[PDB]
């Protein structure tokens, strides 16, 4: 009841790019409408986060540090469960205005990330996630990626993290076993797909000048300041497993 | 400080 009655209520609702689907895609008008879209989705991640059940123990610094780090990797999961519910891993939802087609996935020379993007999707369907599972492991991605040097309050945010595991495990309750290593497993294989996108964004960013790509306020903030504390390897994804 | 500035407007 409880943790997934919060989780339910806070749970951000639609978000469009708003796209214009009435001109001819092209990489500079579909990578600018994910740019939008993504600037979008942060002000929702953000809201999101805030509400989080336990999220104000954590001291300011972190809290907006966590966000800041895991906005790539939330984005992410949180697609490829819309395009399994929406259309079952055939597309890729980012938004109702902006559904990537092969074409799409082409035309924004995101495709081989799109294709890892679609896999993860594919398996939400494949271990027959169930949405209560998917919003407790999205909630748990958030505290799934910090400085290898700490957090400014370190012991607050693995009690949070702790918890958040325990919540997965009773949500889950030798099958109990056997599941929660389906999940630990799926939440791990979100993080190398973040990783790529930063690659990506990070790239995209400094040459966006060149290509006609336009960057909202926020993202080119985030992307120039702290995506690349992830890319040098300050920052670090926590893994259940050994990669 | 565009984040920040969102951070706290929400
Ligand atoms: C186009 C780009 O700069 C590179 C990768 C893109 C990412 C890919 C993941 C993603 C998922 C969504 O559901 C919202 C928008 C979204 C993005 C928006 C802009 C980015 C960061």
């Amino acid at each position: 009841p409880i943790f997934l009655n919060v989780l339910e209520a806070i749970e951000p609702g639609v978000v469009c790019a708003g796209h214009d689907n009435n001109q001819p895609d092209s990489f500079a008008a579909l990578l600018s409408s994910l740019n939008e879209l993504g600037e979008r989705q942060l002000v929702h991640v953000v809201k999101w986060a805030k509400a989080l059940p336990g999220f104000r123990n954590l001291h300011v610094d972190d809290q907006m540090a966590v966000i800041q780090y895991s906005w790539m990797g939330l984005m992410v999961f949180a697609m490829g469960w819309r395009s399994f519910t929406n259309v079952n891993s055939r597309m890729l939802y980012f938004a109702p205005d902006l559904v990537f087609n092969e074409y799409r996935m082409h035309k924004s020379r995101m495709y081989s990330q799109c294709v890892r993007m679609r896999h993860l999707s594919q398996e939400f369907g494949w271990l027959q996630i169930t949405p209560q599972e998917f919003l407790c492991m999205k909630a748990l991605l958030l505290f799934s990626i910090i400085p290898v040097d700490g957090l400014k309050n370190q012991k607050f945010f693995d009690e949070l993290r702790m918890n958040y595991i325990k919540e997965l495990d009773r949500i889950i309750a030798t099958s109990c076993s056997r599941r929660f290593y389906q999940l630990t497993k799926l939440l791990d294989s979100v993080q190398p797909i973040a990783r790529e996108l930063h690659q990506f964004t990070f790239d995209l960013l400094i040459k966006s000048h060149m290509v006609s790509v336009d960057f909202p306020e926020m993202m080119a903030e985030i992307i120039s300041v702290q995506v690349p504390k992830i890319l040098s390897g300050k920052v670090k994804p926590i893994y259940f497993h050994t990669q | 400080g565009a984040f920040q500035n969102l951070f706290q407007s929400v």
